[PDB]
RNA sequence: AUGGUAGGAUAGUGGCCUACCAUGGUUUCAACGGGUAACGGAGAGGGAGCCUGAGAAACGGCUACCACAUCCAAGGAAGGCAGCAGGCAAUUACCCAAUCCUAAUUCAGGGAGGUAGUAUAAAUAACGAUACAGGGCCCAUUCGGGUCUUGUAAUUGGAAUGAGUACAAUGUAAAUACCUUAACGAGGAACAAUUGGAGGGCAAGUCUGGUGCCAG
RNA sequence: AUACAGUGAAACUGCGAAGCUCAUUAAAUCAGUUAUCGUUUAUUUGAUAGUUACAUGGUAUAACUGUGGUAA
């Protein structure tokens, strides 16, 4: 009900499955979006003749569900967890040039996909009442469809949850500023401008879940020595006294 | 997937929530690879933070270059050679790839003063200087992160020795680098400082050992939003006050508007604040208010027009708030002089009636007869006689910086206020615009650099009365102890710093390096009679200068960098070309500071007299352990004096100082022809010969200087 | 412009150009000019200029000018992409073997070149045996007339082989494809081609109008 | 291999670098043929120069060693 574009993975060796066409019927029944078929596991074929025949049967059947002449991609195998570059490059141009038809359902209501999830309930309330207590939650993301009214109290549904009312609404600057927008604040896209923003996913090497963050990665003796230090430097200062004069008493703390 | 120590995510999240900055110290060869992660953690905490990154380095970049096509040209080369995959690009490269990083040298720290950066990364620990610290840390925003990269092995060894025992200080094979050792110990005292390794393990020596995550969410903003809402209908006040970021400067802008409304030409408005508190925004907004009010001839004066760029920018923002449009309502005129770098000089405004804003050199006060308003920015840098001439029968706005750039001593501002006591209106801005008030790092930066130190009147002196000149005896100060960061030594250290700053005209942050690390400098304190931390009454900073420094110089040239210079021997050489004087061992009194309140009773003279006897021999190992602390002060008899031939002074020629040195048996040898631009005074070098040493050469120099002086009365 | 004398330049002839001299040259036997199914010569961002070499006013390089536009610490640097290929979307992968060539050359290379990638003939079936029943078909507006081995919506038997499943060799620069060729491969032969048309008939079913049991 | 002698990065020498897109033009394009005693011509091929020396100089530097500037 929300996917503007869909990439449909079909096991070429095995063929179509229930979970595929059911989405097509659900997509057919809630507003057909742009539908792109990608065929995989084709390297499993041992003969070229059966591969071509299998490709022909699959592409024609994909033309029954989706408009005849629909674009269907074919992927052979996976190397280093990566598909062949060119077929992966070929689909780049298609997705870039796709224009999307106006859908009645999507163009009349506001919707937005949760980029990240955060619970704002005070930890003290979680303890004095217990975990059972209802939780204050903040959900972030980009708005789609018709504009969302600025005044709070708007009624909104969350799939698999129930109906809630918007307690508070505020706009934040863009986490993933598009190139024409970022530089604003026939020419190819500059590779600096290309950006990736994924809060929940691990981008680079850092993954964040709940409030704990996870990352992947003579001097060595000294570092273990520093790490094993117990007393704080401020505490060590307390013990230190200084002689103001050569024969004067050690003065510890100024009154 | 390792779980990072929970202390680091809590500190970054806390500081963002309270709008406080944070310091991180990363130790390790792979230290650079953690900056991407630490930089990513920023936006996750809060997205609104500034994404621009400041990074300072001395000469070379850690493992890369700051030009793009070379990186792309190289990355193409590894891919084609096959060493790297076609699309492989590490996180450290990714951090540099997409973020806006400003590459800056340590020497050119002046350029970064105005701009605002979310994060500052400091490459080199050894080359750190107070100006490079005060300047860079001030450019970080509230919730920002400061990082210092202690990658050097010698720094790594230095950290080990202090942590194992604070008493022992690691020392390599003449620079002692005590301040850098202070920087380490002080970093521990900061509550919002975490020192970490390349594996993101929080080393325990940090002060931020118990930083706990604060609960989810200021009164300052409430007092500001209400004020803006109340004044929205009242133009031009509403639009101009809307630009205010803070409560105090909004009051200052309102106070300026009141002065503009009063129309009294004998009125004086003095704006005093620290650097980064938004004086220029207040002054620029106030100027825009005068244009809308109806003032025609508006003047602006400063030591150079280049410093006024930030002011004129904020005037135009005020003009935008007031509905003025460029090329229709006003025109901007830029300088044709190459020295001013196309700095804006004049703004002509045509709405209602012809109004003009124009820059003037401070010396050109004769044009001010027609001035309705002059705005004097950075009056601390202008000579006192000149600013007196600038105080004409017209409205005057003054912005003077306390502890900004070179600025001036606090007492000099106080002397200016006493003179004004012409109606005087005083405005003070205390609360910063860039971060939360009372940020630990500013509190921390102040104690390390002692910028915010203030002189205090001592009640016990009043009860006992002022000590007679004869009673006190001079004490030598041990630098290692004074520079150990003990609370007693720090509080003792502050007291000299107060006397250091208050007395004389100009004081740069880098001076605290010069007293600390350089060996030739020795500190003398004129303490009261011993009968509590002793309170200094006069402080003399002297530099050994002559043949004795030559051994140090030769070592410096062996290193490949000449360190410092011998001022007086060089001047006397270029002037008289006397080979003997260079060979002669002598001492230069770099500075002699006395309490302004107790001036004229003779503290300065006796300390010189006691100093003169000490080096004359009339009064006839304290080094810290090198990988329990020795006494803080050493008596004159306890330390042998070095053999000296003369005592020298260098100071701006003034009648009060010249009389003071004339009474102390000092003889003039030279006077600079060109006036120091900031003071307008002529530098003079005066010498005094000690008993038991030849005095013929001074007499010959004195004869020449008079004949030089006599003919040069006319020229300059 | 036609020509002579002399000179300048070319690799050289020559108004090709230069100084003087004569007023000439083509043409109603079609000069000159116009149209055309005369695809039946030019440049590499735009003009000007230079440089190399046997051969280029060079799809090479250099100078100034006119515009485009990139990076930057704003002090400078550099580009010819002002391109190419597409739509109103995969032009890729393998080679110098085969025909040829450039070179300090047998051997190096050539996106010259080559290799591969993405309307025409067949099959869906053929041959028997048995059992059980008397109706099957043709003509005719009309009434009726004409003719004889038939129907199965019944049971059953042994043979044949193609698409597929595929071991090989051959083929080739190698490889795909082609040709040839072991084993397996059918009764719902479910190993389950369609498209269009003409008629039916059925309910404790529904509706509408009537001269009941009717009609639509 | 007691001058080096196999192979050989780099550098100095030698040789060769000579499809597309727009416009359009009547024997001024092009085709056939003549002449160059009016010319240039790498290369191929055949001929062709009797008119300190038991071997001269850096009047020479690259590659190379090392010191640096620059955002580049």
């Amino acid at each position: 009900k929300i996917a503007d574009l869909v990439l449909l993975l079909i096991d070429g060796n095995f063929g179509f499955e229930m979970e595929t066409m059911e989405f097509l019927n659900i997509a057919q029944h809630h507003g057909m979006p742009r539908v792109l078929g990608v065929a995989t596991h084709l390297d499993l074929f041992k003969s070229q003749s059966t591969l071509r025949a299998s490709k022909k049967r699959l592409k024609h059947r994909f033309w029954t569900e989706v408009y005849q002449g629909a674009k269907l991609f074919y992927l052979s195998g996976v190397i280093n967890g990566r598909y062949p570059d060119r077929e992966i490059l070929n689909l780049s141009r298609f997705i870039s040039v796709m224009k999307f038809r106006p859908l009645k359902w999507r163009n009349e209501h506001p919707y937005m996909l949760a980029d990240r999830f955060t619970d704002l309930t005070h930890p003290e309330l979680i303890e004095t009442q217990g975990l059972q207590i209802d939780r204050k939650v903040a959900i972030y993301g980009y708005l789609h469809g018709t504009p969302l009214p600025s005044a709070p109290g708007t009624r909104v549904h969350i799939a698999g949850v129930g109906d809630f009312s918007v307690a508070q609404i505020e706009k934040l600057p863009d986490p993933c500023p598009t190139p024409f927008y970022q530089q604003k604040l026939r020419k190819r896209l500059d590779d600096k401008d290309k950006l990736i923003y994924a809060p929940m996913s691990d981008v680079g090497g850092v993954l964040m879940d709940k409030d704990a963050v996870y990352i992947d990665i003579e001097g060595e003796k000294l570092m273990t020595g520093l790490q094993s230090v117990e007393q704080s430097i401020a505490e060590k200062f307390d013990g230190v006294g200084l002689q103001l004069f050569s024969n004067g008493t050690e003065l510890h703390e100024v009154a | 997937k390792k779980a990072i120590d929970s202390r680091i995510p809590s500190l970054i999240r806390n500081g963002v929530q309270t709008k406080q900055r944070s310091i991180f110290v990363i130790v390790g060869d792979r230290a650079r690879n953690q900056l991407p992660n630490l930089h990513y953690l920023m936006m996750s905490a809060d997205l609104k933070m500034n994404k621009s990154v400041l990074w300072a380095y001395k000469k070379k970049l850690l493992g890369f270059t700051s030009h793009r096509k070379k990186r792309e040209n190289k990355i193409k080369k590894e891919i084609k050679r096959g060493t790297r995959e076609v699309n492989e690009m590490d996180p450290f490269e990714s951090f540099i790839s997409n973020q806006n990083i400003r590459y800056v040298y340590y020497k050119e720290s002046e350029k970064i003063l105005g701009n605002t950066y979310g994060m500052c990364i400091l490459q080199d620990f050894e080359a750190l200087t107070p100006n490079l610290l005060a300047r860079t840390i001030e450019t970080v925003e509230g919730g920002g992160i400061v990082v210092i990269l202690l990658k050097s092995m010698s720094s790594l060894k230095q950290l080990y020795t202090m942590t194992m025992d604070v008493h022992a200080r690691y020392r390599t094979e003449d620079v002692v680098a005590r301040f850098n050792e202070r920087f380490i110990l002080s970093l521990g005292s900061n509550p919002n400082c975490l020192v970490v390794d390349d594996e993101l393990n929080v080393l325990p020596l940090s002060g931020a050992k118990n930083v706990k995550p604060l609960p989810p969410k200021p009164p300052k903003q409430l007092e500001l939003q209400e004020l803006k809402e109340s004044l929205e209908d009242v133009q031009p006040a509403g639009s101009l006050v809307s630009l205010s970021k803070t409560v105090n400067q909004a009051h200052a802008i309102l106070s300026f508007i009141d002065a503009i409304s009063e129309k009294t030409l004998n009125f004086t408005v003095a704006l005093t604040a620290g650097r980064g508190r938004g004086k220029s925004a207040a002054l620029g907004i106030s100027i825009a208010a005068a244009v809308s009010h109806g003032y025609s001839n508006i003047f602006v004066t400063s030591p150079s027009p280049e410093n006024l760029k930030t002011l004129f920018e904020f005037i135009f923002k005020g003009f935008d708030a007031l509905g003025y449009q460029e090329h229709i309502d006003y025109d901007i005129i830029q300088s044709t002089n190459p020295d001013f770098n196309k700095a804006i000089v004049r703004v002509d405004i045509k709405r209602d009636h012809r109004q003009t804003i124009q820059y003037i050199v401070p010396q050109d006060h004769q044009v001010l007869g027609q001035a309705e308003l002059v705005v004097i920015d950075e009056a601390a840098a202008i000579p006192l006689p000149i600013v007196k001439n600038l105080l004409g029968p017209y409205l005057v706005f003054m912005a003077s910086t306390i502890n900004g750039y070179e600025g001036t001593g606090r007492s000099l501002s106080l002397k200016l206020i006493q003179q004004l006591r012409r109606q005087l209106r005083e405005i003070s801005l205390d609360e910063p615009i860039r971060y939360a008030p009372g940020d630990p790092i500013e509190k921390w930066l102040n104690k390390l650099l002692c910028l915010d130190v203030t002189l205090i009147k001592n009640p016990r002196f009043a009860t006992r009365g002022t000590p007679h000149p004869s009673q006190c005896n001079l004490f030598v100060v041990n630098r290692d102890t004074l520079f150990s960061y003990h609370p007693v030594s720090e509080n003792f250290l502050e007291k000299m710093m107060a006397l250091y700053v208050s007395s004389h005209y100009k004081n740069s942050p880098n001076d605290l390096q010069l007293m600390s690390d350089a060996p030739a400098h020795k500190l003398f304190v004129l303490l009261p009679p011993i009968d509590r931390i002793p309170d200094p009454l006069c402080v003399i900073q002297i530099a050994l200068e002559g043949e004795i420094s030559k051994e140090s110089v030769r070592n410096s040239l062996s290193r490949g960098q000449r360190a410092g210079g011998d001022l007086i021997p060089w001047l006397i050489s270029q002037q008289f070309q006397d080979e003997e004087f260079a060979s002669l061992s002598g001492a230069r009194i770099v500075r002699i500071a006395t309490n302004p309140e107790y001036a004229s009773m003779g503290y300065g003279s006796r300390a010189i007299e006691l100093l003169r006897d000490y080096f004359e021999g009339k009064f006839t190992d304290y080094s810290i352990k090198r990988v329990t602390l020795p006494p803080l002060l050493l008596k004159l008899s306890e330390q042998p004096p070095h053999y000296l031939h003369y005592l020298g002074v260098s100071y701006g020629l003034t009648q009060s100082l010249h009389k003071f040195w004339k009474n102390n048996s000092f003889v003039p040898v030279y006077l600079r022809q060109t006036a120091n631009d900031l003071t307008g005074e002529h530098t003079c070098v005066m010498l005094n010969v000690l008993e038991g040493r030849e005095s013929n050469w001074l007499v010959e120099f004195a004869k020449d200087f008079r004949k030089r002086f006599l003919s040069l009365l006319s020229y300059d």
